[PDB]
């Protein structure tokens, strides 16, 4: 509730509003002005992205508190990353990530 | 200053709407969409409850909830693709062979 | 109606508007610089006037909302991702606690521009080309976050000003070098820059998704791509090259010099590097850069925990 | 000058269309290989080659896909008139089926003749009146009857007396 | 943070109500993305900053991308369901709407009458969530990696083309 935080909140709100309104006004001016006259590999790579993005979120949570977790948290995240990498190795070796078979 | 009742009521409304979408829609894709709405609503309810108590356990339950949501959306869409490539039809009433 | 709180909030809003306008004009000038290196401001104004006064033709068999929404995403996603970048002490738009997470939010939303353009452009070849392009961008967005996570681990927080302050002694390009190269590759590949330009060029059954976009929507795609490389360069500076920190010059001078250097280096690697094959790109991403980011995070954590008595 | 079917900004619009011209070079025949974007984005069509009957529909379709305002530059004798091919399989000129704004003689013309044609098209664009919007004002395009380039250049051409003999390189 | 919470909850409710009663799959997924962004704004209004960031990153940025991918690759152009619109017929939706309204009434009656000091909305950072995640919730993290591995293996086995 300080002056600086509410100033940055207003600045961020104005940034978002003016940005989206600038894009909207660009499209409105473009439209108004001027005269008139599949393969399953894509699913596989998207699903792999989803799974590895959730595991990436776990690592996102870990990375911001490494010093507070100590070496025990390092061991747990090392087991996590090892399971993650074993899954990646399995996907590569079975041809799931091989785009040209 | 935001009541716990209002957040839980919002989560309940979203859960009920997702369940209705799961029931009334005959396309399997919209059934999966309703499932995603339901699991997101339950995760929102956990976040509301955790924010009320000032505990981090609500966001941890959210993280487990969206891990489940991602993995079961992957499985459900794989089964949807299999149904599409085996029948060329996403009608969920057509896949009803086993009956009492 | 005079109060220092109102003056402070008005000046912060004015700083945010100035930052936004400078980023948009710099994106337009970088479009001019790429078109010339491979008056000029008057030529860009002429291009804008021509794209305004050319009729906007939406295809008859195309979904109007998705077709209109794709260039809006392509512009606004990384243009809003710029809002966390500290260009100078006291010249940041938003001092968010999530920071680089807000950038990841905006990139994940940015993939929808390609998907929506390909679906709304009612063409099977354009659909297949957009599917290939979106598969490529997912394949590099999978490790964009972890390549940032090394630097986040060193700083101990997601806030960008904390990262800049933690780069006071040694810039993060030296310890987080593998994070730096992986983030450079992922930032180039997310923005569809060279060598990840045309994944549809490997097949005659695919077409680019920018085809059927005419006039102002094509201009939105163009300026949005260049604004994306501008904000990628600014994030690169603030995450690996000290941000605004330098010995002699004013801090904005240092930030502008580093950002201009990185924009010119993106132009140079467009002009120099050849584009690899599509399966080579996908294999390189999934098999090299993701494990490298994971190992870099592990080694960074081990070094941090060892160097803490 | 005569014209055939609030003021400063119209001149600015003409200046913007003049200084921003995105060409679509149609290959067709050897004129393009002498000279050596999507049709939605292009505002200039440069037809340079023989208009065969089997791909006159291709030319017509790719011209119809373009969006107003659009201009046409025809390079070479084939595109101007059919050229040396007055024959069963050749359309005698691009302007048989689509309107042409600038013509360039030659077989093939030089690339700097294409630059000269671009200059002429820029002047023609800068001295024309087009509707500002599709809801306000007159919806008519006023092309200006420019003075011909042979009447303008007559004095300096007729004033030529001596030329270098063809015995040298 | 109060006005933001109420307007984002309203946007989320309206967007998912438009989701469940729409015929075009891409339009329905777009409205679902809008509801997810609104729910992320609700999360940010309550101080759950990590949850809102993950709502945009993962839910509206990975899962819905997978849904859009599947919809685009199956190419739903009105395969005997769009031309019928059976869910808009009263006999199909009226019953389940009554059942869901009864369930909502019972749940909301259970919500009311519970003591409430109000949500403070103080920011619970991602650092605290990371400390809890790799502190007292370690086995949750490891078995969640196993859960995502199970989902990966199942989805690969079922969804591969051959
Ligand atoms: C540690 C970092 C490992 C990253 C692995 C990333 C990856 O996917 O590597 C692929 C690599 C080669 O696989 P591929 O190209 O399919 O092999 C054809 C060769 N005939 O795959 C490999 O080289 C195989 C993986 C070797 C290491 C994991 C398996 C053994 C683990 C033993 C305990 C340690
Ligand atoms: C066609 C239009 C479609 C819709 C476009 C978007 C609609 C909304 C536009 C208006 C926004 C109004 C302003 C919103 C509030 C801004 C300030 C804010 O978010 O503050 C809250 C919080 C502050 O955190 P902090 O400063 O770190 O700590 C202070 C201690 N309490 O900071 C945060 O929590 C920051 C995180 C939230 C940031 C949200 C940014 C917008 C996200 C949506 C982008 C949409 C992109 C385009 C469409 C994509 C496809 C649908
Ligand atoms: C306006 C009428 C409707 C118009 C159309 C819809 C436009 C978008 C409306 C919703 C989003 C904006 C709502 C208004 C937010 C204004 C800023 C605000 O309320 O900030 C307060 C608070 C700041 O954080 P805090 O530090 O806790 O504040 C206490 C101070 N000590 O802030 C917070 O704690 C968080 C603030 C909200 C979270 C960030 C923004 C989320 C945006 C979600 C967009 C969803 C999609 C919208 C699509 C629209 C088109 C269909
Ligand atoms: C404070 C310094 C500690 C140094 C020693 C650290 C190593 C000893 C404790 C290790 C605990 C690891 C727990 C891992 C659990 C993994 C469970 C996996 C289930 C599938
Ligand atoms: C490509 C770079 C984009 C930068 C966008 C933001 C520009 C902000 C300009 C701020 C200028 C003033 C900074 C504070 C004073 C220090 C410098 C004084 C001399 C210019
Ligand atoms: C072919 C059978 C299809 C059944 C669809 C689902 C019908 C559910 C009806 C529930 C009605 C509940 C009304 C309140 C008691
Ligand atoms: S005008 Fe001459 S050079 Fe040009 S296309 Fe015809 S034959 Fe070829």
């Amino acid at each position: 509730t300080s002056t600086e935080v509410i100033a940055h909140h207003w600045a961020f709100a104005i940034f978002l509003i003016v940005a989206i309104g600038l894009c909207c006004l660009m499209l409105v001016g473009g439209w108004f002005l001027g005269g008139r006259a599949l393969s399953a590999k894509f699913y596989l790579v998207a699903m792999f992205f989803v799974i590895f993005d959730v595991e990436a979120l776990y690592l996102f949570a870990w990375s911001t508190s490494i010093r507070e977790s100590g070496w025990v948290g390092f061991v747990e995240a090392a087991i996590f990353i090892f399971v993650l990498l074993a899954g990646l190795v399995y996907l590569v070796r079975i041809g799931a990530l091989d785009w040209t078979p | 200053m935001i009541p716990l009742q209002h957040g839980l009521i919002l989560a309940a409304i979203l859960f009920v709407l997702g369940l209705t979408g799961l029931v009334i829609r005959r396309n399997l894709l919209f059934m999966l969409i309703g499932l995603e709405i339901m699991i997101n609503a339950s995760a929102l309810a956990f976040v509301v409850a955790g924010s009320y108590w000032g505990q981090t356990d609500g966001q941890v339950m959210y993280i487990l909830a969206i891990s489940l949501a991602a993995a079961e959306a992957s499985i459900g869409l794989a089964l949807l693709l299999q149904l599409h490539r085996r029948r060329q039809n996403l009608n969920i009433d057509s896949v009803s062979e086993m009956r009492g | 109606w005079i109060s220092p709180e109102l003056i402070e909030i008005l000046l912060t809003i004015l700083k945010a508007v100035v930052i936004l306008l400078v980023v948009v004009t710099c994106g337009a000038f970088m479009s001019f610089g790429e078109r010339r290196l491979l008056g000029g401001s008057l030529q860009l104004v002429a291009d804008m006037i021509k794209m305004f006064f050319k009729e906007d033709w939406i295809p008859k068999f195309s979904d109007r909302v998705i077709f209109t929404l794709a260039p809006m995403i392509a512009f606004t996603s990384l243009l809003l991702a710029f809002a966390i970048v500290p260009v100078s002490p006291g010249w940041v738009v938003a001092d968010l606690n999530i920071g680089i997470l807000f950038f990841l939010m905006m990139a994940g939303l940015a993939v929808y521009a390609v998907l929506f353009a390909g679906w709304s452009s009612n063409n099977k070849y354009s659909l297949l080309g957009a599917m290939r392009a979106s598969a490529q961008t997912l394949s590099y967005e999978v490790f964009l976050g972890l390549s940032l996570m090394g630097v986040v681990a060193q700083a101990g927080s997601f806030n960008m000003t904390d990262i800049v302050n933690s780069q006071a002694h040694v810039w993060n390009v030296i310890p987080q070098f593998f994070g730096f190269i992986t983030f450079a590759i992922a930032g180039v590949a997310v923005c569809h820059r060279h060598p990840f330009d045309q994944p549809e060029a490997e097949q005659e059954l695919a077409d680019g998704y920018h085809i059927e976009y005419s006039g102002m929507k094509f201009g939105l795609f163009f300026v949005g791509e260049y604004i994306g490389i501008v904000t990628i360069s600014a994030l690169m500076v603030t995450l690996f090259f000290g941000g605004w920190q330098g010995p002699l010059l004013p801090p904005f001078i240092w930030f502008a010099l580093k950002t201009a250097f990185f924009m010119m280096m993106f132009i140079l690697i467009r002009a120099s590097l050849p584009r690899p094959r599509y399966d080579q790109v996908m294999s390189f991403g999934w098999k090299i850069c993701l494990p490298l980011t994971l190992i870099n995070l592990l080694v960074t954590a081990a070094v941090i925990l060892w160097q803490a008595q | 000058m005569d014209y055939t079917l609030m003021g400063k900004l119209n001149d600015m619009v003409n200046w913007g269309r003049k200084n921003s011209i995105w060409p679509y070079n149609f290959g067709l025949s050897c004129c393009y290989v002498e000279m050596v974007a999507s049709p939605r984005q292009a505002d200039l069509m440069v037809v340079a080659g023989t208009c065969f009957t089997k791909m006159a529909p291709v030319i017509q379709r790719l011209y119809d896909q373009m969006l107003e305002p659009k201009w046409v530059i025809s390079m070479g004798a084939c595109a101007n008139s059919g050229g040396m091919y007055d024959i069963y399989s050749v359309v005698q000129g691009v302007d048989k089926f689509i309107p042409v704004d600038v013509y360039i003689p030659g077989c093939p013309p030089r690339p700097e003749a294409y630059m000269q044609a671009l200059m002429l098209l820029q002047e023609s664009i800068g001295k024309e009146r087009r509707p500002l919007s599709w809801v306000v004002g007159d919806q008519g395009v006023y092309r200006a009857n420019m003075q011909s380039e042979r009447e303008r250049k007559r004095g300096e051409r007729i004033a030529v007396t001596n030329l270098r003999t063809p015995d040298e390189i | 943070m109060e006005f933001a919470f109420y307007i984002c909850g309203l946007i989320a409710i309206l967007a998912t109500l438009r989701v469940i009663t729409h015929t075009n799959p891409v339009h329905a997924l777009l409205y679902l993305i809008i509801s997810l962004l609104a729910i992320s704004g609700v999360f940010f209004s309550l101080g759950a900053y990590f949850a809102g960031a993950l709502e945009i990153i993962v839910y509206a940025g990975a899962i819905m991308v997978l849904f859009v991918f599947v919809v685009m690759m199956l190419n739903l152009g009105g395969s005997e369901i769009e031309q019928e619109r059976q869910w808009l017929k009263p006999q199909v939706w009226i019953g389940p709407a009554i059942l869901s309204a009864i369930m909502l009434v019972v749940i909301v009656y259970a919500i009311l009458g519970v003591n409430d000091q109000g949500i403070d909305g103080t920011p619970i950072s991602a650092k605290a969530v990371g400390i809890t995640l790799f502190g007292p919730y370690v086995l949750a993290v490891e078995l969640a990696s196993m859960l995502l591995l199970a989902g990966l293996v199942v989805a690969f086995h079922v969804g591969r083309e051959e």
